[PDB]
């Protein structure tokens, strides 16, 4: 029954969760992968002006 | 259901805000980077504009 279900989480400063782990780990490591689109465009931006 | 995908909409949008906060100074920085009190040169600038 409880896998069905969203459960809660206080992280660092304790901020609420009401989650399944999966959306956590989503979240989480969704951060990572946006990060990585930003720097590549980044990335490109420096390079084309530097090339 | 109808519920949970009005939430999902929610955050769909929060997902855009990210895109466009990230991006709001990654151009605004690329415009700092074209020229300043010293000026660049056109002839890439066209790529840049291209960029």
């Amino acid at each position: 029954q409880l896998q069905y279900d969203k459960v809660n989480f206080y992280n660092e400063d304790g901020t609420i969760d009401n989650l399944t782990m999966e959306e956590y780990y989503r979240k989480l490591t969704g951060k990572i992968a946006s990060d990585g689109e930003n720097n590549n465009v980044v990335n490109s931006s420096n390079e084309t002006l530097y090339n | 259901t109808l519920d949970k995908i009005q939430k999902k909409v929610n955050d769909d949008i929060k997902n855009t805000v990210d895109e466009i906060n990230k991006i709001g100074e990654e151009i605004a920085t690329i415009n700092k980077q074209i020229y300043g009190q010293e000026a660049l040169p056109t002839e890439h600038a066209n790529e840049l504009r291209d960029r």
